[PDB]
């Protein structure tokens, strides 16, 4: 394209390609040199620079600074070439269309249209670094639910990302409000339509995005009781067992390339979507703490071409075989020996998810700092699929929750009560309201400057249709 | 002020303490001595461009990017650099060769990359790369990859920075030849400076600036040192003071006590270094620049060469009309001669006449000696004919002096010394003086036109010349009131210089022994004529009857041609 690829991605990611990010340093003792001037230990440390992750503790490079350091690598301004772009996806499908001579795959293949040995290593860029929660109650009420009914739950969980300074260039998903999707939970797992859970995802996700959310991952629970007479559940997941079985793996990477990450600097403009995956089972002692994790590029495109499969060891993942339509080649996982040696070991029959994987860390925003949520609910109109428990959205739960206030006034405790997430959706699904009705709604219930939103929304027919029908309702 | 510094305020302007006091840099123009001309070149490059980048663009040209700086171990090379960076007042990265060569697989490529990109990014800016040998060698000699990877990669970054851009690269290097040869083309190290060992005027500065802090007594002769001091580089002057120094501690440690954690300070105060410090030292020297060819500076005019007037004017004609007259020969259109070659006996004075011809254009002087030649040949030696001229076109105008050419004129030295003459630049005026005792043995190929075609003989000295060499080397040797020689130089009929010589010397010697008993049995400040009498009844000519009538039937031969 004589250039850089033309193409628009988020804000988050212009603002930081923006930066620098270099780490400045002061003189050492170990420099001889006039005050000007410097020679090894004087220069600006780069953003990527492992040493320094390693000596602060951090273990993946911020995504960005690896764009930094691939950028610097190579691409010789004015002259040297013409922009051979430095990122490309994997990619291990056979391709089907070589033509040296030979014919399609399923009879005859050259040395020029085989997939070569795969080597899996672990990788070392975390696209997304900290995923962090507005407020406890979000998944303190998803926990609730198992709580309560004692089975598992499952939960897409909608919001939006932003910078993360903590991190030399680092990215953070804030995650505003919790859906759950209509799954058939049980004791050791649960089950859930795929074709229907998507069906009513696109228009929940139309919703949200005419809200502003995003949806940015998956959040699941697995926890079980253990004897205590207080809370406290067993530690099932930690080193010395695995941390997310294959199943959960597969599932991860599936996501990931459902919903890629647009970026400029590939050949097809898009790489290692921006979806991170929590999990809840408990730390050593009887929490209920959070994790999070997030496949890495490979697994994201070994899956696509099929071959992983689940195992009935938690930690290995199963290799499937060569057929016509997939051809799966030698998987090498590459670890290094305790005498500081890269190793190459042949798995075919089974290899650890670990080298499938990279960890992020979760958080909650300080609780004297500025507070940007958008929802101050959670805690009131009950959530969308709870029909197992008690739980049912109707028009007597909207009385009993939002009659007395709307019925007077209190324009701060309306507000209050009318920037909850469910709620919201729950009344567009009423279908009561016109299209800008329905605008001005949620541009007062999820927007600050909300007094002349609110005036109109009550002045406006509909919401007096809504009131008289909530009225008329016991 | 000064050193772009703007009793406290003289000491700010230089007209805890300890990080400034053992960081003692910004080595300014007054911290070198001895390389005016080789100064005064970095100057030009370097400063013209930074300072008043508006002349280049004025006029509209590129000034160059390469600064290659070469010379033997110790001439200064690094403090030189330091010197011109700090003085120019800007930017300036340090490289130092080893430094970058001691990492990790695939950092050294990364801090080449961040040291040119910084240089870059903070123009305008010097980088200096220092050991680049230790980088960048011979291709044949390392053939490791990480080697040529990182060659490759300082070959890029130089080839890509060249755009409208204010960095300088200085680089450091012992020999022309240890650096790889593709860092020496267009848009590279193509300008070069190369440095030599110092002359007398040379080490008299250098003894100047070292010895300004040391507590120096009044009785110090520095001009007798700098004199006697010949192929000592700046670094062996440094090392001669330090041992001075550790002299007089070790004379002045009668009168301290080493248990004593303290010292007094009374003592400190009696800390004055001598003259005979300064010899001792001389004594424990070890000078090393020398074992290899280097640029010299010679200083004899036509007064140390007795008589051969007619070989003196011939000399002049062919070498210094030239230089000193270049119109004329571009108006006839006349290319100078290139090179000459002498026969005769030896011990003529063949190498002070050449030194005498250099000196005369004010040229610098290489010495090539026999035994180099030979060790080239059988290829156990650091240099290389190939290098010796390098240096010599780096260095011009400058005599190469071949000596003992007949050893290797009996082949490839052959071959490659004539291969390196044809590929000299005719206009550039650098001359090849050859001397031999075997006209005949030498090989004709070497004869041809465009090479040593003059022919020069050099007879043996006669009565005339004979009493002026007489008393050229009794200079500096005491005599004897109203001590005539012309007996001497008549007695001494066909005898050479280094007869002349060696007669002088024993009759110093006896002179010398008679002081040395008379001194013991306890009178000798001249030398009576009995010296000289004896010495003479214990001479004898050096020179075969049957050499020089071959050698005179040859100069007829020769001539009927
Ligand atoms: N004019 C001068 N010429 C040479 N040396 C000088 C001069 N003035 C001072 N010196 C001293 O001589 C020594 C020169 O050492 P230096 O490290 O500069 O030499 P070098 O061989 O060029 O170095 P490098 O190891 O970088 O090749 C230092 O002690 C310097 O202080
Ligand atoms: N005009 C002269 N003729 C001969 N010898 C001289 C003359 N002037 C000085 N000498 C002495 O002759 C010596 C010549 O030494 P050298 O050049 O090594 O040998 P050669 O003369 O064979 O080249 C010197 O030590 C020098 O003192
Ligand atoms: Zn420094
Ligand atoms: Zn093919």
């Amino acid at each position: 394209r004589y250039g850089p690829l033309r193409i628009k991605e988020l804000a988050v990611d212009e603002e930081l390609e923006k930066e620098d990010g270099l780490i400045p340093r002061q003189k050492s003792k170990l420099c001889k040199h006039g005050d000007r001037g410097m020679c090894e230990y004087c220069s600006p440390l780069p953003p990527w620079d492992k040493e320094y992750h390693e000596k602060n503790k951090i273990k993946h490079i911020s995504f960005h600074s690896y764009l930094k350091k691939l950028n610097e690598n190579a691409n010789k301004k004015e002259n040297g070439s013409s922009y051979i772009s430095p990122l490309s996806e994997p990619d291990f499908r056979i391709n089907k269309r070589c033509h040296n001579g030979h014919e399609p795959w399923p009879r005859g293949i050259c040395s020029k249209c085989q997939p070569s040995a795969i080597t899996l290593q672990q990788q070392e860029f975390r696209m997304v670094d900290h995923v962090e929660f507005q407020k406890s109650e979000i998944i303190n009420e998803f926990i609730q639910a198992w709580r309560y009914t004692g089975m598992q739950r499952f939960g897409y969980m909608y919001g939006s990302y932003s910078k993360y300074d903590n991190t030399p260039l680092g990215i953070k998903a804030v995650v505003e409000a919790i859906y759950e999707p209509p799954q058939h939970d049980e004791q050791d797992g649960l089950t859930m339509d795929v074709e229907q859970v998507k069906n009513e995802m696109l228009q929940i996700d139309r919703q949200a995005q005419e809200m502003g959310l995003s949806r940015i991952g998956l959040i699941f629970t697995d926890l079980s009781d253990a004897g205590a007479g207080d809370g406290s559940v067993f530690c099932k997941r930690h080193k010395d067992s695995f941390f997310l079985s294959s199943l959960e793996v597969i599932m991860a990477a599936r996501h990931q390339t459902r919903h890629p990450n647009v970026s400029k600097y590939s050949e097809q403009g898009f790489f290692s979507s921006k979806f991170v995956t929590c999990v809840i089972s408990g730390n050593l002692e009887g929490e209920i703490d959070i994790s999070s994790y997030q496949v890495s590029t490979e697994a994201e495109a070994l899956v696509t071409a099929d071959m992983i499969s689940g195992s009935t060891f938690p930690s290995m993942a199963y290799i499937n075989d060569t057929t016509d339509e997939r051809y799966v080649p030698e998987i090498f996982y590459m670890k290094s020996n305790e005498y500081g040696i890269t190793v190459k070991e042949n798995a075919k029959p089974a290899f650890p998810v670990d080298y499938l994987l990279v960890t992020l860390t979760h958080g909650f925003p300080n609780t004297d700092t500025e507070t940007n949520s958008k929802f101050v609910s959670s805690t009131g109109f009950p959530w969308s699929n709870r029909q197992a428990m008690g739980q049912s959205q109707d028009y007597q739960e909207l009385k009993k929750y939002l009659f007395n206030v709307a019925s007077s006034g209190d324009f701060n405790l309306l507000h209050e009560k009318i920037s909850n997430f469910h709620l919201l959706l729950y009344i567009n699904s009423l279908q009561i309201l016109s299209p800008d009705e329905w605008k001005l709604l949620i541009e007062s219930a999820v927007k600050n400057e909300w007094e002349e939103s609110l005036l109109k929304l009550v002045s406006s027919a509909g919401w007096q249709t809504l009131v008289m029908i909530l009225q008329e309702s016991g | 002020g000064k050193k772009r510094k703007d009793r406290v305020v003289r000491n700010n302007l230089r007209i805890n303490r300890e990080d400034e006091e053992n960081n003692m840099n910004e080595v300014g123009y007054d911290d070198i001595g001895g390389c005016r001309k080789q100064m005064a070149q970095i100057r030009e490059m370097v400063e013209l461009p930074l300072r008043h980048p508006q002349l280049f663009k004025a006029i509209g040209i590129k000034p160059p990017r390469g600064v290659l700086m070469y010379g033997p171990p110790g001439t200064g090379k690094t403090l030189m650099a330091r010197a011109v960076a700090n003085e120019t007042g800007a930017f300036f990265f340090l490289i130092n060769g080893p430094e970058v060569m001691s990492k990790m697989a695939g950092e050294s490529e990364s801090n080449l990359r961040k040291a040119f990109e910084e240089a870059e990014k903070n123009a305008p800016a010097i980088i200096f790369i220092d050991e680049i040998d230790s980088i960048a060698p011979k291709r044949d000699k390392t053939n490791g990859e990480v080697e040529r990877r990182v060659v490759s990669q300082l070959l890029t970054l130089m080839d890509g920075m060249k755009a409208r851009s204010n960095v300088v690269v200085i680089a450091a290097t012992n020999r022309p030849n240890s650096i790889d040869p593709a860092l020496r083309r267009f848009g590279r190290f193509d300008r070069e400076v190369d440095i030599g060992i110092p002359d007398a005027t040379g080490r008299l500065e250098v003894l100047r600036i070292h010895t300004k802090n040391m507590k120096l007594a009044d009785d110090v002769d520095l001009e007798a040192l700098a004199a006697e001091t010949h192929g000592y580089v700046g670094a062996d002057i440094a090392s001669l003071c330090s041992e001075a120094a550790m002299q007089q501690i070790r004379e002045k440690m009668d009168l301290i006590d080493l248990d004593e954690d303290e010292i007094d300070a009374e003592v400190l105060d009696s800390l004055g270094v001598t003259m005979d410090n300064f010899r001792f030292a001389l004594g424990n020297s070890n000078p090393s620049a020398l074992r290899e060819t280097v640029v010299e500076s010679v200083n004899v005019t036509w007064d140390d060469v007795g008589g051969l007037d007619e070989i003196k004017e011939e000399l002049k004609e062919t070498v210094e009309y030239p230089v000193l007259h270049p119109d004329q020969y571009t108006k006839f259109g006349l290319s100078p001669s290139k090179g000459v070659l002498f026969y005769g006996p030896p011990g003529t004075g063949k190498t002070l006449l050449a030194k005498a011809v250099a000196t005369e254009v004010s040229a610098n002087f290489i010495s090539v000696k026999g035994p180099e030649l030979l060790s080239m040949w059988y290829g156990e030696s650091e240099s290389n004919i190939r290098d010796i001229f390098d240096k010599a076109r780096a260095a011009a105008p400058t005599v190469v002096f071949l000596d003992e050419l007949d050893s290797i004129a009996k082949d490839r030295v052959v071959n490659q010394l004539l291969t390196e003459m044809d590929g000299m630049n005719a206009k550039k005026n650098v001359f090849v003086i050859g001397a031999t005792n075997r006209p005949d043995q030498i090989d004709p190929a070497i004869l041809r036109p465009g090479r040593l075609d003059q022919l020069i003989y050099v007879p043996l000295p006669d009565e005339n010349a004979r009493l002026s060499i007489l008393n050229a080397q009794l200079r500096k040797t005491p005599l004897e009131p109203g001590l005539e020689l012309t007996a001497i130089a008549k007695a001494t009929q066909g005898f050479s210089g280094a007869d002349l010589l060696y007669i002088v010397q024993r009759a110093a010697k006896y002179a010398i022994k008679d002081s040395i008993e008379a001194h013991r049995q306890h009178p000798v400040p001249y030398i009576t004529k009995e010296h000289f009498a004896e010495a003479m009844k214990t001479a004898k000519r050096s020179v075969s009857d049957a050499e020089l009538r071959r050698y005179e039937a040859y100069s007829q031969q020769m001539k009927a041609s």
